[PDB]
RNA sequence: GAGGGAACCCACU
């Protein structure tokens, strides 16, 4: 009666952005990237990768509502340093983790299967 | 219209104000067939 | 209350007609207050 | 001025159910009474009357 | 011969099951 | 038709209910006035009301299938009415017992326990996880309890960090020693069993049910007393979120090998048992042998009953105190009870030893054949397990007069459940 | 339905499970609870308490 | 009769002024929502 | 000459609050300056505030008497 | 007021139920002014009565200058007036809290806004008030009765109480040894 | 005696013939208070202090002092008595097949489970109550866990991928009965498919759903607006008037069968069963078979549930907090015993009173099979992959779906109906009433102070007036 | 620059499992690729079922219910089929969906076991994967009933339904001699060992590792049968990359935006 | 009242194991040897089988209305 | 874009 459709939880419909960035004024170099329709899949590896990063002061994830779909990731960083240059870099560094893992899986297939 | 007897699984032909029996066994159950419209079930 | 030996003052009921007809309406006040005070308080739960 | 319930609609909403309506015993004294020895499981229940099986609330 | 112990849940489920083939459960109505 | 559509000024468009709308919310039975409060609607993707869980005590609420009522405020007077006097954080502390109504509950308070022990050590990535999920934090990442060898806060730290403002308390642990406060370390607890609160934060003890929970000069009374509805709304929803994220890491059961005792416990709990039937046979034979002397005040029944029930009762403390000595740190049943977020140590003896007496009407199990219980005694048989005394716990089962003898027990709290709502409902209503 | 067989019920698109025992009334499956009553023609003796009589037989 | 119509709590006193059916009221099933603030009902769209 | 308590209860605040917001609602002049707020009840909250509420209340004694205090004679303590 | 007291509470229960927390307001003090204990205070005793003279002055219930109404006012915070000479002692205040002059400054204003707030609002319906919070804990609720048989015979004034009972103290010697008693 | 009792079937022999050989015989309550029962056959057997030589009875088994709604509990004696009482008092609500001919029946109300299971854990007395075969519930894979607060009091979470795959989904078949009735020949209702010119006064509603015979067809959507019965009467140019059956308001269905017989006096008579599946809802009644009734607070992925080593994720979680104070050991001990059995390939015994069943013996069986021996095990977090620090209680336990919908619950109102009499909001959700603000409500609005909204409850929300 | 260099070593590959194991990655990437596994790898899978007879005993949506949850081999087809919401069709067509047909009639007096071999697909590479074992049963028809449906099967994912979960059990584990101590054992030595365990029998748990990190991870992803195992990974891997390479993309114009 | 067709708990396929299952019963297996047999090893999976109550051969005992 | 009551039973918190 109330059930939501399920391809709410990943499509974004008409008019919703997916991704916007509210500058924190609490702190210095803070921002709050806003994701909509994802989970905690890559609000987990951005905030993981994002801690590796050692220019990144602070980095986390909540889902605010298990009932929505959004994702707030905020991130501090050092002055010397931009927050939106940290997600990006995060970003890149799990694409190029994603890509290198693919191919070494793709390698360990072809030598498990060959013998 | 086209009518399923319980009992015998036959169809009757019945119209308004006909009386409700089968003109095989006079069984005084029927059933109405099920519709032509073309209903859609997703598969969850 | 008018037996020997027994304290005058501070001898009372758990009767609140019977302290209303013997000494009065304050003091039949303060019985009952005593009263309500014990049955709620039995539990260990209090009332402002 | 007669009992009302002796008769009623069977359950059928699940086979136990259905079963436990078919050995159904009613004391026809008062829901509104307040004295609790009817409705106290008695010593002489045992392997007569169910001891788990009653209702919630007046009954 | 007696019932020994080690047989006796499967001799008493044995009997029940048996009252219950007969008697059934809506016996007395 | 659209010319219908127009809108001029002083028009009232009835218009579907959006976030934000106050509301009165309200349960069955409507006892004090905390079962009557004002909510901020929030619209989510089904079909129940969703409910904060501190506002269950209030409203008597659990989630078992209780259904609960919502009265929409149609005018801005009322609505003005129910926001400035009916709201839920205006109705925190109660004017019937100077306390608060709402406290901290039942996965919050019992990792509220666990989180607030000094061993209690979170890495840089579980700080940043539990301070996304405090509201009122100002975006300052404290300084760390320990820096080396590990950079590592602990729950104490992030527990100030959600406490507010400057909040001066002090409370005791449900586990606080009694002979503490006069030994040397009164101002240093070896079992971190005194809470100290100052300026806002937790420097020391574990918070439980006498902290957090609904108890007169309990923290959330103190931050109301001091802050304000507002800041006090935003601490339990603060305590509740980050507890409850923390609990992910964390972890709570209860399971099958909590109610286990040790074999050396069973050995001793069996040894109390059998001292006491022991001596009851003892009373049973001096009554019998008219050596039994009456009491000032009581008849020989009377003495003996009182006899045999200070034995058993005897019985069933002695052999629950040495199964909550049994307990490990690690038992959940343990760490339900000194939370005080559900159980008791009564239920705790009754599941690890001893069941304990059953009682109709404040006596023993009464002869209901002739002079017997039940037909599998003989006839005045005054012992404790022909009277109702379950030697048995609830791992170790009932025997089957055992298991009668506790229905009958449970049968007279189902008959005082049910014959006391009617005439509570009835003083009520006269004192109304 | 008395002394059927199981097949023969499934023809008669009659559950064997269906254990009986109630009456169908216009439609609607009716049971008759059963009645609780003290027993008849067995003297019993009471206490009528706050009576003007101390002790009371009764059949 | 009209008695019968007046008293009770289910008569015209009682049952009609005392309390009545209201308008703009909703009832369904708690659940819990520990995201919720304690000033904040969670609310189905079809009631809203 | 008026001795009645100086501070606004929460019935008078409530009740101040909802007449103010529904005279809004009914377009009564704005008695201060608003940021951009639409909402009656946030208006009426900030002439409470800013003490600029244009009501009197009448607070009827037991013995039939009345003492009129204007809404910025009175304390918001709470 | 320490003989006032001992009138009031013969039984000797200092637990008592009074509007502003004074001890937790002093720690607060403390706390907020950075007050050190270890170290000699700026406030002067003199300072201290006088301020409390003042504050218990503007700690009106019953208002008015008529002498009945003074006395009611009297009457209406004695044990708030009594606690607060107490708490706020010049030797305790100058050896136990140690507070400074603008601390204790801060102190009785957090003191009089504190009691204005607890004040009952006109318009409090107390009476339905009161009838919830006696019937509300009615839901949790020598053979004597308890719990709600016993409300029921309190509130339904009745002439014939299921356990009547009397308790009766003795006087003297008559008290003391069990023979005479 | 028990060597002709193993063949019934051949040897006709039967309990009848037990009872005429002088080995049992019916003992009723005022007899009973006569003899002297041993409770076993060991207590025939003793030594030392006897208690008694001269029993004159023995029970056949101490189980059957329960009824039947008792004897589906497992283990019953390690739970409290109270919680007996509600699993009593809930089988009679757990959707299962109700019986096996549901599909001749057309029942008003009807609940069929899709994938009904028998429990893992019986006990014997269930092979006479037909639960075997006539079974009301699911072995749920349940934890009990506080995972992410919306279990808590008395609530559950499910898997939503479970649910998706079938998990407790079941069938709610709602039957409508209507008839032609002529009181006289000035009324004569007829079964025709109303016509928008000709008919007096229909709800606005649409009619092409409808048969050429006044009455829709099997396999056809029907929403709560939508009418299944098309039924006119004449009136004494709209010659005739409308009384048509209506489906009730917000189920959502599709009409399962139409059925058309002649009623006792002879006019036509047309019974419809519309069928509404009814998919596990946040708000869903689930019930242990130990008292632990709860509402469904969330559902989520598989993914997001939290995993075993294996990938196990439970099909429910169940909340700490219901055990200590309810103390239902039963549920715990039917968990670890589902466990052993699952793994063993058995169904376990729970029947009440049993020595040979015991929680050390379930455990080395548990422990035999790979697995800690008190039902934990280590599970890891479904969001962040990380291990939970408590290892946590997970096993089979056998779940009932109660007929406690939120959907049938579910009312609100703005404004509609009125009474003829006090022109007051009507009564239920069945007629689209209002909810009452009775007395107490009344009493707490005067103890609140909020004399407007006391007022707008109960003077212009409910019946203004001039 | 700080991503990890992650390593593979598959243990074992089977036609419906794959073991394997990440070295030298984080934790949150190792569940995340989990999570992809169970519910971001998209399958073929029926999502439309139009019943033109039904005499059986279970009734329309209970068999368009079993007819959804049955795979169908998704190998190869499922990356070039299209999302129904994607495609320029009005409402079915080969580009974005798989036409499957059913008719099966009783007539004879045994019971017919209507199947998933009586699936009759028009694609030949989106079969049902029990007829490339026995058959997944749909119904069971006495004699005189009857079953004719057309369904549509289109590609989604398992976030949607778990129709679409190419995996049975994805079982992950890591550092199973509990070293980090992410879990605390009351009794160490009550607990069994780990498939995945270097220790003797006498010790129960490894020495603590301050400085220990999540590092290796061990997977075992069971088939269902509508991709292979290791394309079940691939897939996964390629998914989780495409939703990062989408993200970095719209953050890349919210970022020029403003 | 049929065998489902993936286990609830996992996914697996167990609606192709119903009539092996009983197959392997009917040649004198154990059920923990039957479900060994047919690569049932999660006890999730396992319960899908022993649990399994199979009323869809009592229901077609009815003669079928349409 | 809304046309019954009453009694009784069962159940829910
Ligand atoms: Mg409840
Ligand atoms: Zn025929
Ligand atoms: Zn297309
Ligand atoms: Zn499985």
């Amino acid at each position: 009666m109330n059930a939501p459709p399920a391809f709410e939880s990943f499509l974004l419909f008409e008019g919703e952005k997916k991704i916007t960035i509210n500058k924190d004024t609490k702190v210095p170099n803070a921002c709050l990237f806003t994701i909509n329709k994802e989970d905690h899949t890559l609000g987990n590896i951005i905030k993981s990768q994002l801690l590796k990063d050692p220019q990144v002061l602070f980095a986390g994830y909540k889902v605010p509502h298990p009932l929505e779909h959004k994702i707030i990731i905020r991130v501090q960083t050092t002055p010397d340093y931009s927050p939106q240059e940290a997600f990006t870099n995060a970003i890149t560094d799990l694409i190029s983790e994603l890509s290198l893992l693919e191919e070494r899986f793709r390698v360990a297939i072809k030598d498990k299967q060959e013998g | 219209m086209i009518y399923i007897c319980g009992e015998c699984h036959t169809e009757n032909e019945i119209k308004s104000r006909d009386p409700i029996r089968c003109r095989e066994c006079g069984y005084r159950i029927m059933y109405k067939k099920r519709t032509k419209r073309l209903v859609v079930f997703d598969a969850r | 209350l008018s037996e020997k030996d027994v304290d005058p003052v501070r001898t009372t009921s758990n009767d609140i007609v019977e302290i209303f007809t013997v000494l009065g309406i304050e003091a039949v006040r303060k019985a009952l207050e005593r009263e309500l005070y014990h049955v709620i308080s039995f539990d260990g739960s209090y009332v402002n | 001025q007669a009992r009302a319930g002796v008769s009623q609609v069977l359950n059928r909403l699940t086979f136990a159910s259905t079963l436990s309506h078919l050995r159904r015993l009613n004391s026809p004294i008062g829901r509104d009474g307040k004295l609790a020895k009817p409705r106290q499981l008695h010593n002489t229940l045992w392997g007569m009357v169910c001891p788990a099986e009653t209702p919630e609330g007046h009954a | 011969d007696e019932i020994t112990p080690d047989l006796w849940q499967e001799a008493c489920w044995i009997v029940i099951s048996s009252y219950f083939d007969e008697k059934g459960l809506v016996r007395q109505q | 038709k659209p010319s219908d559509l127009h809108l001029q000024t002083g028009y009232k468009v009835e218009r579907h209910m959006c976030d934000g709308d106050i509301v009165i919310f309200n349960r069955q039975p409507t006892l004090h006035k905390m079962s009557m409060m004002g909510h901020r609607v929030r619209i989510l993707p089904w079909s129940t009301f969703r409910l904060n869980l501190s506002v269950t005590t209030p409203y008597n609420a659990d989630f078992d299938g209780d259904e609960m009522n919502l009265h929409l405020p149609q005018s801005l007077e009322t609505r003005a009415e129910i926001q400035e006097l009916a709201m839920v954080p205006r109705m925190i502390v109660t004017p019937q017992s100077n306390r608060p109504v709402m406290g901290i509950v039942q996965d919050t308070l019992t990792a509220v326990r666990k989180f607030t022990k000094r061993d209690v050590f979170l890495e840089r990535g579980e700080v940043m996880n539990l301070l996304m999920f405090l509201s009122t934090w100002d975006g300052k990442v404290p300084q760390p309890a320990i820096l080396k060898p590990r950079p590592l806060w602990t729950g104490k730290q992030i527990f100030s960090l959600i406490i507010p403002g400057h909040i001066n308390c002090i409370r005791t642990h449900s586990t606080h020693p009694d002979d503490e406060d006069s030994g040397p370390y009164k101002h240093i607890s070896p079992g971190d069993t005194k809470v100290v609160v100052e300026n806002g934060e937790l420097i020391m003890g574990i918070l439980c049910k006498k902290s957090l929970g609904t108890s007169a000069g309990s923290l959330v009374h103190i931050s109301y007393l001091e802050m304000g509805h507002d800041i006090t709304r935003l601490f339990y929803s603060n305590i509740q979120t980050v507890i409850n994220n923390w609990l992910l890491i964390e972890g709570h059961t209860i399971g099958i090998g909590d109610s286990i005792a040790d074999s050396k416990t069973y050995q001793d709990i069996q040894n109390t048992i059998k001292k006491a039937k022991q001596d009851v046979i003892e009373v049973i034979e001096k009554a019998h042998n008219n050596e039994l002397e009456p009491t000032p005040g009581n008849t020989l029944r009377q003495t003996f009953e009182n006899q045999v029930n200070r034995i058993l009762n005897d019985a069933r403390d002695k052999t629950g105190s040495s199964a909550q000595k049994s307990l490990s740190e690690y038992n959940n049943f343990k760490s339900m009870v000194v939370s005080g977020a559900k159980g008791s140590k009564i239920n705790i003896s009754q599941v690890i030893a001893v069941v304990g007496q059953q009682n109709v009407e404040g006596k023993r199990i009464p002869f209901g054949f002739k002079h017997r219980t039940l037909p599998h005694f003989i006839k005045d048989d005054y012992g404790p397990e022909s009277r109702g005394f379950v030697e048995n716990s609830y791992l170790a089962g009932l025997t089957p007069t055992e298991f009668f003898f506790h229905a009958m027990g449970g049968r007279e709290g189902l008959i005082d459940t049910a014959v006391k709502t009617a005439e509570t409902g009835y003083i009520q209503r006269r004192l109304i | 339905l008395n002394g059927l067989t199981d097949r023969d019920l499934c023809e008669l698109n009659e559950c064997p499970l269906d254990p009986g025992g109630y009456f169908i009334i216009n439609g609607s499956e009716k049971v008759l609870i059963a009645q609780e009553k003290m027993a008849t023609n067995t003297v019993y003796v009471f206490a009528k308490k706050d009576s003007k009589y101390a002790y009371t037989g009764e059949c | 009769s009209l008695k019968q119509r007046l008293k009770g709590k289910e008569g015209r006193v009682r049952g009609n002024l005392m309390g009545k059916r209201v308008d703009f009221s909703a009832r369904t099933v708690i659940t819990p929502d520990p995201n919720l603030s304690i000033d904040q009902v969670g609310v189905p769209r079809s009631i809203a | 000459k008026r001795i009645t308590t100086p501070y606004m209860t929460k019935y008078e605040r409530a009740r101040v609050l909802g007449t103010r917001a529904l005279q809004i609602a009914m377009c009564a002049p704005v008695m201060v300056e608003l940021e951009g707020e639409t909402d009656p009840l946030l208006i009426a909250m900030k002439e409470l505030k800013a003490r600029k509420i244009p009501i009197i209340i009448r607070r009827y004694l037991p013995d039939g008497s009345y003492e009129d205090w204007g809404v910025d004679e009175l304390i918001i303590s709470d | 007021d320490r003989e006032v007291l001992r009138v009031i509470f013969p039984t000797g229960d200092s637990k008592v139920v009074l509007p502003c927390n004074l001890l937790r307001m002093i720690w607060n003090a403390q706390k907020i002014f950075h007050i050190n204990p270890r170290l000699p205070s700026d406030l002067h005793p003199i300072k201290v009565v006088e301020g409390v003279k003042e504050l218990s002055k503007k700690l009106v219930i019953v208002n008015g200058d008529d002498p009945l109404s003074r006395q009611a006012q009297e009457n209406a915070t004695l044990l708030f007036n009594i606690h607060l000479r107490s708490t706020l002692c010049s030797r305790r205040m100058a050896e136990e809290f140690r507070l400074s002059g603008e601390a204790f400054d801060w102190l009785l204003g957090e003191i009089e806004s504190k009691f204005n707030q607890a004040i009952a609002h006109p318009g409090e319906m107390v009476g339905a008030l009161a009838a919830q919070s006696l019937g509300e804990p009615a839901t949790q609720m020598k053979n004597v009765t308890l719990g709600v048989p016993r409300l029921k015979e309190l509130i339904n004034i009745s002439k014939k109480p299921k356990t009547p009972s009397l308790t009766v103290f003795l006087l003297g010697q008559s008290a003391r040894d069990a023979e005479r008693a | 005696h028990i060597d002709q009792l193993k063949e019934r079937e051949y040897n006709n022999y039967s309990w009848q013939d037990l009872v005429a050989s002088g080995v049992v015989e019916y003992i009723d309550t005022l007899e009973e208070e006569t003899v002297m029962l041993a409770m076993t056959p060991d207590d025939l057997q003793e030594k030392e202090v006897a208690y008694c030589s001269t029993y004159t009875h023995c029970e056949i088994h101490p189980s059957m002092i329960l009824g039947v709604c008792a004897s589906i509990i497992p283990f019953p004696d390690h739970n409290q008595s109270p919680r007996n009482t509600y699993q009593s008092a809930m089988g009679k609500q757990a959707m299962g097949v109700y019986i096996t001919n549901f599909h001749v029946r057309m029942d008003t109300l009807a609940h069929v489970l899709y994938y009904p299971q028998k429990p893992l854990v019986t006990t014997r007395s269930m092979e006479y109550l037909r639960f075997r075969e006539l079974p009301a519930g699911i072995n749920s894979i349940v934890a009990i866990a506080s995972y992410t607060g919306y279990n808590q009091e008395d609530s559950v979470i499910m898997n939503r991928s479970a649910v998706d795959r079938g998990f407790f989904r079941s069938v709610f078949y709602r039957s409508y009965k209507e008839q032609e009735s002529k009181k006289g020949f000035d009324q004569e209702e007829v079964f025709e498919k109303p016509t928008r010119e000709t008919c007096q006064g229909m709800r606005h509603a649409i009619y092409d759903k409808l048969d050429d015979d006044g009455l829709i067809a099997p396999g056809v959507r029907v929403s709560g607006d939508d009418v299944i019965i098309g039924k006119t009467v004449t009136l004494p140019r709209y010659t005739k008037r409308d009384c048509s059956t209506f489906l009730r308001t917000s189920e959502t269905g599709i009409v399962d069968q139409v059925m058309v017989t002649l009623n006792q006096e002879g006019y036509k008579f047309c019974k419809i069963r519309v069928r509404s599946v009814r998919i596990p809802q946040i708000g869903d009644k689930f019930a242990s078979r130990h008292g632990q009734k709860g509402t469904c607070g969330i559902q989520y992925r598989q993914e997001d549930m939290p995993f075993t080593c294996e990938g196990i994720t439970p099909d429910i979680i169940i909340n700490p907090h219901a055990i200590p104070s309810r103390m239902t050991i039963g549920h715990l001990i039917e968990c670890l015993q589902g466990k052993v059995s699952a793994n063993k390939g058995e169904i376990g015994d729970a029947t009440p009173f049993n020595d040979a069943v015991n929680v050390q013996k379930i455990s080395n069986l548990l422990s035999d099979y790979g697995y800690h021996l008190r039902g934990n095990e280590v599970l890891y977090n479904g969001f962040t992959g990380r291990k939970i620090t408590s290892q946590i209680f997970i096993g089979p336990t056998y779940y009932q779906r109660l007929k406690h919908m939120v959907d049938d619950k579910i009312h609100s109102r703005a404004r509609g109906p009125i009474q003829i009499l006090n022109r007051q909001p009507m009564e239920g959700r069945s007629r689209d009433g209002g909810l009452r603000f009775g007395e107490m409500e009344r009493d707490c609005q005067i103890a609140h102070g909020a004399a407007q909204f006391l007022r707008e409850r109960l003077f212009e929300a409910s019946d203004p007036y001039q | 620059p700080y991503a990890n260099q992650p390593t593979v070593r598959i243990t074992e590959l089977t036609d419906e499992n794959v073991k394997f194991i990440i070295e030298n990655t984080d934790l949150a990437v190792a569940n995340s690729i989990r999570r992809v596994f169970i519910a971001e790898v998209p399958i073929i899978a029926i999502d439309w079922v139009q019943i033109d007879a039904n005499s059986s005993v279970l009734h329309d949506e209970f068999i368009a219910h079993r007819l959804g949850l049955i795979p169908l081999t998704s190998d190869d087809i499922v990356d070039k089929l299209q999302y129904s919401r994607d495609c320029t069709c009005e409402e079915f067509c080969p580009e974005c969906s798989v036409e499957f047909t059913l008719d099966v009639r009783c007539n004879e007096d045994q019971t017919r076991h209507v199947t998933s071999r009586d699936l009759i697909s028009n694609s030949p590479r989106v079969i049902p994967v029990t007829s490339r074992q026995d058959d997944i049963l749909i119904v069971k028809l006495r004699k005189g009933q009857e079953l004719r449906l057309r369904a549509y099967a289109k590609k989604g994912f398992g976030k949607e339904h778990a129709k679409w979960n190419p995996t049975a059990g994805v079982a992950f584990e890591y550092d199973p001699d509990n070293a980090l101590r992410h879990t605390v054992y009351p009794k160490p030595e009550e607990w069994p060992k780990s498939e995945y365990s270097e220790l003797d029998e006498d010790e129960s748990q490894a020495p603590y590792d301050p400085n220990g990190k999540p590092e290796r991870f061990y997977y075992n992803v069971e088939s269902c049968g509508s991709l292979r195992p290791e394309t079940i990974v691939l897939s996964a891997l390629s998914g989780l990359k495409k939703k990062l390479s989408d993200l970095q993309t719209q953050l890349s114009h919210e970022i020029q935006s403003d | 009242m049929i065998i489902p067709v993936r286990c609830f708990t996992c996914g697996k396929i167990v609606g192709n194991k119903w009539e092996a299952y009983l197959g392997l019963l009917q040649a004198e297996y154990t059920e923990g040897d039957a479900l060994d047999a047919l690569g049932l090893k999660r006890y999730c999976c396992r319960r899908m089988l022993l649990a399994h109550v199979d009323l869809i051969e009592k229901l077609l005992n009815y003669a079928p209305l349409e």
